[PDB]
RNA sequence: GUAAGUUUAGAUUAUAGCCAAAAGAGGGGCUCUUCUGGAACGGAAAAAACCUUUAAUAGUGAAUAAUUAACAACA
């Protein structure tokens, strides 16, 4: 087992000069067992990447699956400990920069059947991982215009080099 | 050439009219050059590289003169 | 399959080549009679220097120098 | 767990393979790395460049400010390059601008000021220098050398040669090194020229000029995304250039441009520069 | 393998040979150990063709350094910065030799598939063709078509 | 000539327009003679994958 | 009119043997439009970015429609819609970052 | 103890491969060979279809001048010019002036070819046709 | 014209073709026996068997080989 994610928020940065902006902070938790499927549990990371800590919290509180409640804890840990021992000021100031699930560590049983059949039973357990970046989300991407589009393939087209001559 | 004129040889212009000169800037070889042979049961370890002995040149002047 | 215009053409030429070649042939030079045993003293002196290639095997020689030699692996700086 | 030594021995350079891929070392000056010698390094270099120089003008040369600060601090716990980097500086400029005015008579006095100026730029200078090995050879307290600190040493190896080789060996390094980069430089790439139509009228009523009436040689395209202009200025109804736009304002624009290159005999098939003269 | 590998168009350091040729390496090194069967070629290179070479290339650093070592090596700096290391191990003097020519001979510049032999700053002298070339021009300029 | 590189590169690979009349032509003619146009196999410095194709109009 | 081409279009040309016949002299002097074969430059009254701008007008439902916006974009350019489309990132990634640039 | 090393030669040359190839060694393997057999071939046709190439542009340059492809090549040989075709495309390129020139030439020959066989040689050769 | 051959001594391996094209013999397309040739990276559309092809080496050279086509009847 590895558990370098805890790691990650033991690095203890360099004083910081004068001429320097104020760091960002940046905190890393997990929750290494947990008995759910990574993969349903990707799926509530997923749609949560990017959003805001209050946003978060609020689509978590009416979500129906179990792992939303589990995530919720664990943001509500993470952002404890961020005040507590991260130098956060405000509670509010805090976005989900990365959410992602992994495969932890499963039980193996076999499956009786009453028809004489057996199979391998699984007890399936995963980890969850998130990184979160203090301040509010970066603001959402903006889809290119016409104009944009137009403008890169005319400079495409200048761009184009004259192939295999002198 | 020139600008406004040109001069071919018949096949080739006389020694005279013109001179050419140009030095020499490196002494190199070719990157690999893959050989390998297309025989069944090629194998992993079937196969030559070439690395050809390689030359550099660096043209300097071209001297011509009114001798028609 | 009819055959294509440039196929006659080419065998045609080539016809025409192989009989040059005929024409060629047509007058010999030398007669049989003169012919018979001028380049004998040739071809028999070939023979010779081709029979002492063939019969030079032989095992080779062993010299004290090849073992000698060998001790110079041991060289290195004083 | 597989017996032997020579396996382990192969994994751990195996790792430090990764390492110095995933991070590569700060750069270090080779004076800090092993295998230094200053003043073999100087004999080296003045032979491989087949010039003589005077080793005790050339480490003054190489010496900077800034160095002598860091020793200096060391020392509380020597001569500046400023007296060569003038010289070197001072005739480089009237050599550059001598150079460029016999080749190019009708190019006007303030052109030859932009091209001096761009051939003596801190960029150019640095980019001689450092593939030279002279930022290895220049001492400075910081390294990489600062720009304008390695600018300075780069004139005062001249002052240095001037004195140690005189004026004739550093002409033909001048122009065998520094003329040199000047090869592939449009005109108005080396010199920035805005409002290309007023200058070019500003030389023609200078020579007496009627001013060219500009007229549409060809057009293509006109009506769609992708015009294509030329356009021609015609003087006395002869025309003098022409250029190609993709609009009537830019193909004028152009055309321009290719009169003042005519102008100040700037044409690209021009006679090439001569580096042969060994004289 | 020029799919999965890099190449580099034909280019010179500086221009090195317009007007004076200067030799890419600068400086060499040598690592020998005195009791070591793999360094016996390179130990009477130093005997009798290493002052040759120095004499014939005065401009490039030489250090010679005969040290307790497994394998001798030749570590080879260029003017650009390049750096190339060659084993010597268990390899005879004309090998060595050999090998030292192509050092020198060879420049800082890498060595990977060269796209085009040739490499001008001038390619045009009478002008780059375009469409409008051997075109017939109209009186007047009319355009095809042009009622006027 | 001595004209700038952007300029250059965008005269060389423009495309140009052509007319044609088809009346009482041969349309297999005109074909060839329009697939040459249309492809940009007129120009000298033709290219695979220059995409120098020129616009054709038939009337 | 010795030479066998017309020379109205691209230079006057010239083509002339030496007298010892070892070599071919070609003169080439280019040729000038005539002023009269030219027409005047626009007297009534630019960036192709502006050009674009007006080309493609934002006019319905304000920002048009991702599929209108490309047809839109293919009728100025007389291009397929297919290539357009953007790309996924596996492809994206691949593309070489420093293509080499040589003079 | 160094097959490790053994999967890392194959792997080099298979990084780029798509799919679990790229990670398979049993077909990481096969692809290498197969690549590298594929480069060893593509060598040879390489010459040949630069060859195609220049023969085309200068088609499309001789056609500009409204001259064929073989008529302008015989004319050349027939004047004793030994350029290579590498080197006609060259200068229809960046040497147009000159290349019309060309054409003028060979156009001359041409018509000095044609003017000889109408002449059924009692003429004598002409002035370009001298060999 | 050309360079191998005979004898003595020891010793194994191999001992099932394929297809094209000729000459026979049974059937009267097939069934056999006998002689000849073949195993492209070129060509005949893809094409083990047909045609051009002496080995294999780098080159942004050149000359050639085979080479899917072919131009109603009055005396």
């Amino acid at each position: 087992i590895s558990r370098k994610w805890e790691k990650k928020n033991k690095i203890v940065y360099p004083p910081q000069l004068p001429g320097e902006p104020r760091r960002p902070a940046e905190i890393y938790h997990c929750r290494r067992q947990i008995k759910y499927s990574k993969d349903k549990m990707w799926y509530l990371a997923k749609m949560i990447r990017g959003m805001s800590i209050d946003q978060a919290l609020a689509q978590l509180e009416f979500n129906d699956k179990k792992g939303a409640q589990i995530i919720k804890e664990v943001l509500l840990e993470a952002q404890d400990m961020a005040v507590r021992d991260h130098n956060v000021e405000f509670r509010s100031n805090l976005h989900i920069a990365e959410s992602t699930s992994g495969r932890g560590q499963c039980l193996k049983r076999i499956r009786y059947h009453g028809r004489g059949r057996f199979g391998i039973m699984e007890k399936v357990y995963c980890h969850y991982f998130v990184k979160l970046v203090e301040g509010p989300p970066p603001p959402p991407e903006v889809p290119k215009t016409a104009v944009d589009h137009a403008k890169d393939y005319i400079q495409q087209l200048r761009s184009r080099t004259i192939i295999h001559t002198l | 050439g020139a600008d406004n004129f040109t001069l071919l040889g018949k096949p080739l212009l006389r020694k005279e009219l013109v001179r050419v000169e140009a030095t020499v800037i490196e002494k190199t070889e070719s990157w690999p050059k893959i050989n390998m042979k297309f025989r069944k049961r090629k194998n992993f370890r079937k196969k030559k590289i070439i690395v050809n002995p390689q030359t550099i040149l660096r043209i300097n002047t071209i001297e011509i003169a009114p001798r028609l | 399959r009819t055959v294509s215009f440039q196929a006659k053409e080419s065998m045609i030429r080539r016809l025409e080549v192989e009989a040059e070649n005929h024409y060629w042939l047509s007058m010999p030079y030398m007669t049989a009679e003169q012919e018979c045993g001028h380049a004998a003293e040739r071809r028999a002196q070939a023979f010779e220097a081709i029979k002492a290639a063939a019969t030079s095997k032989f095992p080779k020689h062993r010299y004290i120098a090849d073992q000698l030699d060998h001790l110079n692996i041991s060289k290195k700086w004083s | 767990v597989k017996k032997g030594f020579r396996a382990a021995f192969r994994f751990q350079k195996e790792l430090e393979r990764w390492r110095l891929l995933r991070c590569p070392p700060p750069p270090v000056r080779r004076s800090e790395k092993p295998n230094w010698d200053y003043h073999a390094e100087v004999q080296a270099f003045g032979s491989r460049l087949q010039e003589t120089f005077s080793l005790d003008l050339l480490k003054t040369a190489f010496i900077n400010s800034c160095y002598i600060k860091s020793e200096e601090a060391k020392r509380q716990s020597l001569k500046d390059n400023q007296e060569l980097f003038e010289q070197g500086l001072s005739f480089s400029h009237r050599c550059l601008t001598q150079f460029l005015e016999d080749e190019f008579p009708d190019l006007p006095a303030e052109g030859t000021e932009s091209l001096v100026s761009f051939l003596t730029g801190e960029a150019v200078v640095c980019h001689v220098a450092r593939n030279l090995a002279v930022e290895q050879l220049t001492l400075s307290a910081e390294f990489p050398v600062p720009l304008p600190v390695l600018r300075q040493t780069f004139f005062a190896v001249i002052g240095a040669l001037l004195q140690s080789s005189g004026p004739e060996r550093a002409a033909l390094f001048i122009r065998d090194f520094l003329i040199t980069q000047m090869t592939g430089k449009e005109l108005f790439e080396m010199w920035t020229v805005v409002n290309p139509m007023g200058l070019l009228v500003e030389e023609l009523k200078k020579r007496n000029i009627s001013a060219p009436e500009s007229r549409l040689t060809r057009q293509s395209g006109s009506t769609t995304a992708l015009p294509l202009y030329f356009v021609g200025l015609y003087c006395d109804r002869k025309l003098i250039a022409e250029g190609p736009g993709e609009t009537v304002l830019v193909a004028e624009e152009e055309a321009a441009r290719v009169a003042l290159r005519k102008l100040y005999g700037f044409t690209e098939n021009r006679r090439p520069w001569d580096y042969s003269k060994p004289k | 393998t020029g799919r999965g590998t890099s190449s580099r168009f034909l280019t010179s350091v500086l221009h090195n040979g317009l007007g004076r040729y200067v030799q890419q390496l600068q400086r060499l090194s040598l690592s020998l150990s005195r009791d070591a069967p793999s360094s016996r070629g390179a130990r009477e290179f130093v005997e009798r063709e290493v002052t040759d070479f120095a004499r014939r290339n005065p401009g490039v650093v030489v250090y010679v350094n005969p040290r307790p070592c497994a394998m001798p090596r030749i570590v080879a700096e260029y003017l650009n910065g390049a750096v190339r290391e060659e084993n010597v191990n268990s390899k005879s003097v004309e090998e060595i030799k050999s090998l030292v020519q192509k050092l020198a001979d060879q420049s800082g510049l890498d060595v990977i598939r060269i796209r085009k032999p040739f490499h001008t700053d001038n390619p045009s002298i009478q002008g780059q063709w375009h469409p409008f070339t051997n075109k017939r021009t109209a009186l007047h300029g009319l355009r095809p078509r042009e009622l006027r | 000539s001595s004209f700038s590189r952007a300029p250059q590169q965008w005269a060389t690979f423009a495309r140009m327009w052509y007319l044609l009349d088809g009346k009482m032509q041969p349309p297999g003619k005109l074909a060839v003679i329009a697939s040459n146009k249309l492809q940009g196999l007129n120009k000298p410095v033709y290219h695979q994958l220059s995409d120098c194709g020129d616009h054709v109009v038939i009337i | 009119t010795y030479s066998s081409l017309p020379d109205d279009y691209n230079c006057q040309v010239d083509l002339a043997l030496t007298a010892d016949g070892r070599t071919i002299v070609c003169y080439h002097p280019s040729v000038d439009i005539p002023y009269e074969h030219t027409k005047p430059i626009p007297q009534p009254d630019e960036t192709h970015e502006q050009i674009l701008k007006a080309k493609l007008e934002v006019r319905k439902s304000k920002q048009l429609e991702q599929g209108p916006m490309i047809e839109q974009l293919s009728k100025v350019f007389y291009t397929t819609k297919h290539r357009w489309y953007p790309h996924g990132q596996y492809h994206n990634r691949r593309k070489k970052l420093n293509p080499p640039r040589d003079r | 103890t160094d097959r490790y090393w053994r999967v890392q030669e194959v792997l080099k040359h298979a990084q780029h491969f798509r799919g679990r190839k790229n990670r398979c060694y049993r077909l990481a393997v096969r692809a290498v060979t197969r690549a590298f057999v594929k480069c060893t071939k593509a060598r040879r046709l390489k010459k040949r279809n630069l060859r195609t190439l220049w023969i085309n542009r200068i088609t499309a340059a001789s056609q500009e001048h409204g001259l064929k492809y073989p008529a302008f090549i015989v004319n050349l040989i027939k004047c004793q010019v030994e350029l290579n075709r590498k080197v006609l495309v060259d200068l229809a390129i960046y040497e147009p002036k000159t290349f019309k020139s060309l054409a003028a030439l060979a156009k001359r020959r041409q018509q000095e070819g044609f003017a000889a066989a109408l002449g059924d040689g009692k003429e004598p050769e002409g002035i370009f046709s001298r060999v």
